[PDB]
């Protein structure tokens, strides 16, 4: 009936003055649109047709063209940055936000997923959804006593919806805006479906991802031991984005981190740091390395927790970056660490996965591990045990790449490297 | 990360 229209006969069709027609001709485009291969996004921009569909978007009398020319609008704004903006400047965003109080469940749900792709464009295209006053509405269709009464597919396009409406920087979403939107993220992150917890995880982490005030908005509001429950969790899905926040947090105070200590979750990464995704271990390795950076008493959680022995495992095997952002977390350690636990670092058996990783070809990891090593000295010095630890470095090979690192290409490796064998 | 953008079939 409405398959494989060429798009002349979608133009002869909508270009009618009749309204039956007019909505198989749309019916036509929104199955051409969802075509798999190569859907001929530019050919109906071409063709004009972005006004008539948001013109039908306002048809109350036909609610199937509403949906039709909804769907249509979808699929185009899904495309590029260009095809995006053809929709937005067709005047589609006032209209969906509009077809936000339909009585009809499926059209309400095409506006949500619409503007969700305009405002997974960009920052841009994200805060003039905002200043259409769309937030309003969105989160009037979450505002029922249980949301387990609202279908999945529903719930899930709002949730995703949203957490575009909370993703992109340069600028961030306004703060009013996420303060708005925060109170309904929370009950979604309590929700029992995997794919609205993910979204709403990923959500969180975008308002995490930024200056220490965006921490503490989210900080506030109670969720960090929601997600360290779902850092828990079984579902990858899951797991990826709560760590992804948690990460986040732990880059703000040191009261932020000790937030995200007092929940437990340290408790959790001996499996993290042991993950067999890749990712998961990287992160998480990123997560300890920013909090091996705050107080002593912080790093003393890490070592209650048995973390010092997995840190040294990362260290010896795991995919190069991961095992890189292991040596950050073992300089922050030294760093900021008692000689007590610089002593226990070693006694674990950070010197030789250390000295191994010097032979890696990135500046930045071996002015790290020698800015540890450097850490680790004087710490030996203040227990006169230089001797020991040089010795210690020896047996392991060492001496041998510092010595090679003293005719280092990059300025400061090979300064540090001097001064270790000077001095040591 | 969730898709940016999403096509519905």
């Amino acid at each position: 009936g409405t398959v494989n229209w060429s798009v002349e006969d979608i133009v002869k069709g909508i270009n009618s003055n009749n309204l039956e027609s007019q909505l198989q001709a749309t019916q036509a485009a929104r199955k051409l649109l969802s075509r798999e291969k190569q859907p001929p996004i530019d050919n109906i921009i071409r063709a004009g047709l972005i006004p008539k569909f948001v013109s039908f978007l306002g048809k109350t009398d036909c609610s199937p063209i509403q949906f039709e020319s909804a769907w249509a609008l979808t699929n185009i704004a899904s495309g590029t940055s260009e095809q995006t903006k053809a929709v937005v400047d067709g005047g589609a965003i006032p209209a969906f936000i509009s077809l936000l109080a339909s009585p009809h469940a499926h059209i309400s749900e095409q506006a949500v997923w619409a503007l969700g792709n305009i405002a997974g464009d960009g920052s841009a295209f994200r805060d003039l959804v905002i200043k259409h006053g769309a937030i309003d509405p969105l989160l009037a269709l979450l505002a029922v006593p249980d949301l387990s009464t609202l279908a999945c597919g529903y719930l899930r396009n709002l949730t995703w919806t949203l957490s575009n409406l909370c993703r992109n920087k340069n600028p961030a979403p306004p703060l009013d805006a996420v303060e708005q939107i925060l109170p309904t993220l929370v009950r979604l992150l309590h929700h029992n479906d995997p794919e609205v917890l993910a979204d709403s995880c990923w959500a969180i982490s975008y308002l995490t991802d930024g200056p220490n005030e965006r921490i503490e908005m989210v900080v506030k509001k109670g969720v960090v031991p929601q997600l360290v429950k779902l850092l828990g969790a079984t579902e990858l899905p899951i797991v990826t984005p709560a760590l992804r926040a948690i990460g986040n947090i732990v880059t703000g105070t040191d009261e932020q981190t000790q937030k995200v200590i007092d929940a437990g979750a340290l408790a959790v990464f001996p499996s993290l740091l042991t993950n067999p995704k890749t990712n998961i271990q990287k992160e998480a390795t990123w997560t300890m390395s920013n909090i091996t950076a705050g107080r002593q008493d912080q790093i003393q959680q890490v070592v209650n927790h048995g973390l010092v022995p997995f840190l040294v495992g990362v260290l010896s095997k795991a995919d190069f970056k991961t095992q890189k952002e292991a040596a950050w977390a073992i300089t922050n350690y030294t760093s900021g660490g008692t000689v007590e636990q610089i002593v226990y670092l070693v006694h674990c058996g950070i010197i030789e996965p250390l000295m191994n990783l010097l032979s890696a070809k990135d500046t930045k990891i071996i002015q790290v591990i020698l800015d540890a090593i450097s850490n680790i000295f004087q710490a030996a010095e203040k227990l006169g045990e230089t001797e020991k630890l040089s010795i210690m470095i020896e047996e392991c090979g060492g001496l041998d790449k510092i010595e090679a690192l003293q005719r280092h290409e990059n300025e400061s490796v090979y300064k540090a490297s001097l001064n270790l064998i000077e001095k040591y | 990360t969730p898709p940016k953008k999403k096509k519905k079939v």
